[PDB]
RNA sequence: ACACAGGUGGUCAGGUAGAGAAUACCAAGGCGCUUGAGAGAACUCGGGUGAAGGAACUAGGCAAAAUGGUGCCGUAACUUC
RNA sequence: AAUUCCUUGUCGGGUAAGUUCCGACCUGCACGAAUGGCGUAAUGAUGGCCAGGCUGUCUCCACCCGAGACUCAGUGAAAU
RNA sequence: CGAUGUCGGCUCAUCACAUCCUGGGGCUGAAGUAGGUCCCAAGGGUAUGGCUGUUCGCCAUUUAAAGUGGUACGCGAGCUGGGUUUAGAACGUCGUGAGACAGUUCGGUCCCUAUCUGCCGUGGGCGCUGGAGAACUGAGGGGGGCUGCUCCUAGUACGAGAGGACCGGAGUGGACGCAUCACUGGUGUUCGGGUUGUCAUGCCAAUGGCACUGCCCGGUAGCUAAAUGCGGAAGAGAUAAGUGCUGAAAGCAUCUAAGCACGAAACUUGCCCCGAGAUGAGUUCUCCCUGACCCUUUAAGGGUCCUGAAGGAACGUUGAAGACGACGACGUUGAUAGGCCGGGUGUGUAAGCGCAGCGAUGCGUUGAGCUAACCGGUACUAAUGAACCGUGAGGCUUAACCU
């Protein structure tokens, strides 16, 4: 789940939907992405009317996992399939300024403090 | 310092108002008793001996028996010496409880491997295999090639190859005491150990750095 | 026995009721995470039921449409509000791992009860 | 093909002595039939550790 | 590795042990008593001892569990009546297996198992 | 070689599923094949069962798995229609 | 090019990567006009490439069942 | 020349350096950052795919790097069969033809009933000196030899400006190695249900076989990686390169010659684990036989009477242990195994009957029936008394003590 050379969901604003995973990387000899990993990305497919190009080449941080997410100490959540959202090649922080679906509130992370900026749950 | 034994009875998530979850392995002890303080034996060193309830005492043959002829006169299935320090010692048989573990951190628990027999090269040192097409003739288990090619014409030592498996001595020294109950003699520590519950697990106070 | 089949027994709730696998529950929790209280439940059907251990784990399935949504539950951590037993469920089958497929007529499971 | 240069009758001795040879356990006698037996089996007597059931 | 595997394997499938056991297992509840070999005689026992307990009294639609094991319903009427209720105050201790000759074809001991309540 | 799961021309056979002499199962028909008695380690061989991905393997999807019948709908490139 | 060694000649396509494949050039060492030219329908236990399905080959082996191997007793060798 | 298995690729290694990456010190056309350079270092680390039989050479993407060389081109009774190695078909080239290709295409195999030697396991022997075993310490030998990413120190000072190390850990991971099943799922032909065709079944209903676990779906004991937690840390020792004194050689000077103290991922420990067949068999503790006669040849034998000790080989009912030994338990005086009784668990509401429905089938009786390995009771069953091998204080010399 979250492995190179197969398919992933997007979570960002204007700016694709279906997406490829072409590496992993955060480190030394690492696998199976949880949310908050970064994941390097190719736009599969785009659309004219969004802000994005086919075939280019950013990052993306894991926010939905088929592995789900842990928090509380007794109650484990999980979800189909995986979903990422897109990031600024040398800024970093998410590209739009708003995010899809109820995602995640265990994702804090002072790289990604956009998602604490918005209320996708409440 | 001193240390006693017991034996494995859970292994429980045990839960925290403090958003933990908290595994821990739960052991209860054998209320072991002291044979005898070992004094100029080793000089500068001094150390104290333990011993439990035989449940037969019928089962300690000659060459057996003198562990507790010094003991007393008769019996205790197990002996265990333990290291003392800062302090001279006096003992008649006294109980030793697991309250001496309710101010010290970590703990150094010998465990001990499950048996597994003969447990196979190509799990017992993640020996290779592949698929039997295009590939391997008749022989797909064995550590390779055990001798030396040609001049030294010998076996290298050493080489990771055939034998038995378990039984082995595996140890821990970092794990955590969550909790001790000290009316019914037990003690919990954060998640799992190694060992049979047959087993007496020695329990001593880490000295590790 | 000093410990033995009693160390469940003085950390489990009592007032706990059962309700089966198949059957149409909501749960509701404080989150607590070593912090402050926030009331909130989760809906479903239940497709695995709470036995083994002092975490008594069951499985609930959302069968919510065009989506799959799965969360797992222990019985008896502190922060546990309420079982509301919001309406019965009856089967043929002591697990439904299949409603991670079939939500449509294979989750409209009959109520059987009075 | 087979063992060559034949070895001396001293050296041919390590290739028996394991298996030639071994020993043997003595004959039982029970304290109510006289016929030697083997440990686990019955006499020509027609019993086994001289053990009866409902009979005197 | 023959982990916590239960019952002596006595020549070739569990079908064909059956068989072996089905020239002999009527003949016991028949008879009340039958000789064979020694490891036989002890694993005859199997499934019998379960049917002399099915038998101490009686329940709905019990007559069918173990058929297939000997397809015979003379020695099954003699269940909950003439086999059965006499070993009820004990609840179980139904039979006894003991030594009595040998073999010459192979060197098997000979033995009996027979019912500890009996007319002969 | 042989007291050999082998080879050998003609013509004959009831139901049940099926187009059928294919094929599955009863029926007529035929059989224990000239070493015995038992157990269940390494390991060698054949088969079935497996979470999420997936051709990355290799000269080559090798091996393995998927498809599989029949009536009706519908039908690309090409055409000597 | 089944036809150019030098040469992966050379542009563009496909793929993350194309001494393979497709279209094509026109200084073909040594193609080319019945020891024939050039093209091709239909065809292949046909050679080369691509797309798609499906997959325990593989990522990573996890597991189980069957048959030998195994022992005693009758018979019991051989190549060197 | 009384044969020498011939390159690649897979599979498995090892010695050592020329330093690719990490450590420690210097140099610089060394401001900060970065690069260029070699001193100490060969300890530990150091790649997958595309196109090429590889090598030479490129492309794709990572790395903390993708460092180099030797080994009958390491590693074919190890594997495969690409390149080389016969037999087929064709395009071009040379030729009278055999045949040739500093020209190509498409096709095209891998022999062996393991004897001795070596290792390894259990068995057995010999043996640590009349004999048996366990523990304890250990000459010694093994394990271990390490780090990505995120951030503060640091947006400073430095520098038109651009940009802007390391100060030692905080947050979070891992190659590699090991162990475990609470997590989270898988597997579970030894447990249960659903179901297609067919046989045994008089027929109908049932039940059980057959289609290897027929096909579909759950799962205990246990197993297990898709899961989880650990360990290469700190401290210490002694050196090299180096920092300096004391100081020549050289009446001064000098860090090296002798001398004196310091000073590294190298070298030795610490940590962790095994070891006394270590023939140099360590050191303890438990346990036990206390008899003579004749003759002689004596580190020896023959003749005789009274006497049989510690122990060990063996025999069990078997599992959580296991090739077989062993290991844990174990012999009626026993809960070791099976049966028995209940408990836990798993499955999912059986048969028959009553009712409805053209019938298929449903509903109720029914929170049913059935159940393995997990657990507490219970002597119903079972687990030799005897015997086999084995004696009489054990060589030489002596301090000491009693005769």
């Amino acid at each position: 789940m979250i492995q190179e050379q197969t398919m992933l969901n997007v979570a960002d604003n204007s700016g694709a939907r279906r997406v490829m995973c072409i590496k992993v990387l955060g480190g030394s000899h690492r696998r199976y992405a949880g949310v908050g990993d970064i994941i390097k990305i190719t736009i599969k497919e785009a659309i004219p009317r969004g802000k994005v190009k086919k075939g280019d080449v950013l990052k993306a941080v894991v926010v939905r996992t088929k592995k789900g997410v842990r928090r509380p100490d007794g109650s484990v959540i999980r979800f189909d399939g995986n979903a990422c959202v897109l990031l600024n090649n040398n800024s970093e922080q998410p590209i739009g300024t708003r995010i899809f679906g109820p995602v995640t509130r265990e994702l804090r992370s002072e790289k990604f403090m956009k998602i604490i900026s918005l209320a996708p749950e409440v | 310092m001193i240390g006693l034994v017991g034996k494995k009875v859970g292994m429980t998530r045990i839960f925290t108002e403090d958003g933990v979850s908290i595994p821990v392995t739960v052991i209860e002890v054998e209320a072991n008793r002291v044979t005898q303080v070992k004094d100029l034996a080793n000089d500068g060193y001094r150390a104290i001996q333990v011993t439990t309830g035989a449940k037969k005492a019928n089962r300690v043959t000659k060459p057996e028996a003198g562990h507790f002829a010094k003991a007393g006169v008769e019996a205790g299935r197990g002996l265990w010496e333990f290291r003392l320090a800062e302090g001279e010692e006096f003992t008649v048989g006294q109980s030793i409880s697991v309250e001496l573990f309710a101010d010290v951190k970590k703990v150094d628990v010998t465990g001990t491997s499950k048996g597994k027999g003969f447990a196979g090269t190509v799990k017992r040192w993640n020996f290779r295999t592949q698929d039997a097409t295009h590939g391997n003739s008749l022989s797909h288990r064995v550590p390779g090639s055990i001798g030396q090619n040609q001049t030294p014409g010998k076996v290298f030592k050493g080489k990771k190859m055939a034998g038995q498996m378990g039984n082995e001595r595996v140890t821990v020294q970092s794990l955590d005491v969550v909790r001790v109950d000290a009316e019914r003699n037990l003690l919990l520590v954060k998640g799992a150990v190694p060992g049979a519950t047959g087993s007496d697990l020695i329990v001593k106070p880490a000295v590790k750095a | 026995s000093n410990i033995i089949k009693q160390l469940e027994q003085e950390q489990m709730k009592q007032d706990v009721p059962s309700f089966r696998p198949g059957d149409t529950v909501e749960v509701k929790v404080w989150v607590v995470e070593g912090s402050k209280k926030r009331l909130q439940a989760f809906e479903g059907v239940v497709i695995a039921i709470r036995n083994r251990g002092l975490h008594s784990a069951f499985t609930v399935r959302k069968i919510s449409n065009g989506e799959g949504v799965e969360r797992v539950f222990q019985t008896h951590s502190p922060v546990v509000d309420s079982i509301s037993v919001k309406r019965r469920g009856a089967v043929r089958k002591a697990k439904l791992y299949y409603l991670r497929e079939r939500t449509g007529k294979a989750a409209r499971i009959k109520e059987r009860l009075n | 093909a087979v063992q060559q240069n034949k070895p001396t009758r001293s050296k041919r001795g390590m290739r028996r002595s394991h298996d030639a040879l071994t020993a043997v356990t003595s004959l039982s006698v029970d304290k109510t039939s006289g016929e030697k037996h083997l440990r686990h089996h019955i006499t020509a007597d027609g019993y086994y550790r001289g053990r009866k059931v409902i009979a005197k | 590795m023959r982990h916590r595997k239960s019952g002596r394997q006595l020549n070739r499938n569990s079908s064909h042990r059956q068989a072996m056991f089905r020239n002999m297992a009527g003949s016991l509840v028949r008879h009340e008593i039958i000789k064979t070999t020694l490891p036989k005689a002890k694993e005859l026992r199997r499934v019998v001892e379960p049917l002399i307990t099915l038998a101490k009294t009686d329940s709905v639609a019990n007559r069918r569990l173990a058929f297939a094991r000997t397809r015979d319903n003379e020695i099954v009427a003699k269940l909950f009546n003439e086999l059965g209720p006499r070993f009820a105050s004990r609840a179980g201790g139904y039979t006894r297996i003991l030594k009595c000759g040998f073999r010459a074809g192979d060197n098997a001991p000979m033995a009996y198992i027979e019912l500890v309540d009996r007319s002969e």
